[PDB]
């Protein structure tokens, strides 16, 4: 008789296609903190006001 | 800046629901009258806690 031999089927693996969508990459934006200045006098005033008769 | 509550705390007030208010102290201003022309005018400089 004759030898299959038997040299497979199956070729490489899927693990190379599931290690590409396996891809993470970078997420998040920046936010909170900004710059941040501020500069004006709505908080409290000073101003002359006393009574007298 | 909106009120920042942190995680623990979070989870004790949706647990417990008592979440109090306390008054501690009010700011707030005298209008006196004038023997001028009778207006009463607010001194911004004076507030009640002198009084």
């Amino acid at each position: 008789v004759k030898k299959e031999a038997a040299e497979k089927l199956l070729e490489k693996v899927p693990s190379d296609v599931l290690e590409m969508y396996k891809a993470i990459g970078g997420k998040i934006y920046i936010v909170d903190g900004d710059i941040t200045k501020h500069i004006s006098l709505e908080a409290l005033s000073e101003d002359k006001k006393k009574i007298k008769d | 800046t909106p009120i920042t509550m942190n995680y623990n705390q979070f989870l004790e007030l949706e647990k417990t629901k008592q979440l109090r208010l306390d008054t501690d102290q009010v700011y707030g201003n005298i209008a006196t009258y004038n023997f001028e022309n009778g207006r009463v005018r607010v001194d911004t400089g004076s507030n009640w806690s002198e009084v």
